[PDB]
């Protein structure tokens, strides 16, 4: 992921219904400590049998095959941010939710405290605000750290509302130690999904939790 | 089914108001519309499932959420006058096209600058014309409500104890006298026969909805709570 130019950023202005985005973000994640697969649909997904508030299975789209059939009889921990509108997961059943990624294993992959990530905020070229966000994994999901980065930032700088947002364009940039740095939009396109907007989970990219820096890019 | 609730609320402009629906047909689609007399069905908000919203055609001034399958909440966070008016709610299978799609029993709201206006009811019952009952063979009775505001009411007849809605015509909408007053009729006939026996009941039951203990009211002066207020006669 090269950065992003002024015009390769999407404009929040633009989204109709950008509330879709702020219910996945200010809301509950869906996770789960030590688990394992039970089915499975397409050759690149898991489900799950667990449950939250409105739902009796998950399912997680990963990568492809390869990394679906790696995690397939593992123990795993889950940690997505899920939809519910077009999560087909057999053909009469449901109650089921969808994610994209946000799988680790879980076998020695705690820390004794958790580790506490410092993520630098900047505003119109100006980096001006800064917080903490923690995790307590080696090996966390880009997933679950922006979650957080960006549960926090609806919470306290209002990124996202049940309506418009303050800030035009916004972007989170991922620093790994000896490997190529991405970054993710924080809007999607005018017109879009939860589920394609949360495409960007699927590759299931894990970072040390280490040795990894965030940054956050804001305009109003 | 789908429920709604509150079924009846008045607030005050500037204030914040939540109209919730509870449906159990496990539908993906959930709907909320309003209704202004003379004007049509209009869509505000919808939803093709849990955890997502979309907008209508006249979504300025409602938010919606969609906390989950079985329910869909319509939010104002500023009243205004203009938003009064009767909200329903409705799920939907399939597509979500009419055909497909089931309403809620509806849901009066109306915001006013002030809830020093509202009043409960004066419910009188009349008794058949003197000529009316002779060469007329059917006693008619009138009961008649007036001087309450808003309109949230309900006007019911109930003979010996029975509720009844044979022989009932009662006015389509309650119509207003003065700028703060509703009025409301209806009419029971029976044969002058039955009107003529001492052992039958007459009842005119009205309900009328004002405030709610959650609202605040001007401590000094008797509160306007809802009220069940009739009006009875016997067969002479
Ligand atoms: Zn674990
Ligand atoms: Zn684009
Ligand atoms: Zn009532």
């Amino acid at each position: 992921q090269q950065d992003p130019d002024p015009s390769q950023l999407h404009r929040s202005s633009l989204v109709k219904n950008l509330q879709n985005i702020y219910f996945l973000y200010e809301g509950d994640p869906v996770t789960h400590e030590n688990v394992k697969s039970v089915d499975q649909l397409l050759s690149h997904d898991l489900i799950y049998n667990v449950s939250g508030p409105n739902y009796d299975k998950l399912k997680t789209e990963l990568k492809n095959q390869e990394m679906a059939t790696l995690f397939k009889d593992k123990n795993v921990d889950i940690y997505g941010v899920e939809y519910y509108h077009l999560c087909y997961l057999s053909e009469n059943a449901e109650r089921s939710a969808c994610i994209y990624g946000g799988v680790t294993n879980h076998e020695g992959n705690h820390l004794e405290i958790p580790k506490k990530i410092v993520v630098k905020v900047s505003i119109d070229g100006i980096q001006s605000l800064s917080f903490d966000i923690e995790t307590n994994k080696k090996m966390v999901t880009a997933q679950e750290l922006d979650y957080k980065v960006r549960k926090y930032l609806t919470d306290n700088k209002q990124l996202y509302t049940n309506g418009p947002s303050k800030y035009e364009t916004g972007y989170i940039k991922f620093i790994p130690k000896n490997k190529e740095s991405f970054w993710f939009d924080f809007f999607p396109e005018p017109e879009f999904t939860q589920s394609k907007y949360l495409m960007i989970y699927k590759d299931n990219e894990t970072l040390d939790s280490n040795t990894s820096q965030i940054e956050v890019y804001l305009t109003t | 089914a789908v429920t709604q609730s509150p079924r009846n609320k008045v607030a005050v402009t500037g204030g914040k108001v939540t109209l919730s629906c509870q449906q159990t047909n496990n539908h993906n689609n959930m709907y909320w519309y309003r209704q202004d007399t003379g004007h049509g069905l209009r869509l505000i908000h919808y939803s093709y499932g849990a955890g997502s919203t979309e907008k209508g055609d006249i979504p300025d001034g409602y938010k919606a959420s969609r906390p989950s399958q079985e329910q869909f909440s319509l939010i104002l966070e500023l009243a205004t006058p203009s938003q009064t008016s009767v909200y329903f709610c409705a799920s939907g299978g399939g597509r979500g096209s009419y055909a497909e799609q089931f309403f809620g029993p509806g849901t009066r709201l109306t915001v006013l600058e002030d809830l020093r206006q509202v009043t409960p009811p004066k419910v009188s019952l009349f008794e058949p014309s003197k000529a009316e009952i002779a060469n007329k063979q059917k006693a008619t009775l009138v009961c008649l409500a007036r001087g309450f505001f808003p309109d949230h009411v309900e006007l019911s007849w109930w003979v010996n104890g029975k509720e009844v809605h044979s022989g009932v015509s009662t006015d389509p909408q309650a119509y207003k006298e003065s700028n703060y007053s509703y009025c409301l009729s209806s009419r029971l006939r029976v044969s002058a026969t039955f009107w003529h026996n001492p052992r039958n009941h007459f009842r005119c039951q009205v309900q009328f909805h004002g405030l709610s203990e959650e609202d605040k009211w001007p401590e000094g002066s008797p509160k306007p709570v809802t009220q069940n207020i009739s009006a009875e006669a016997w067969g002479r």
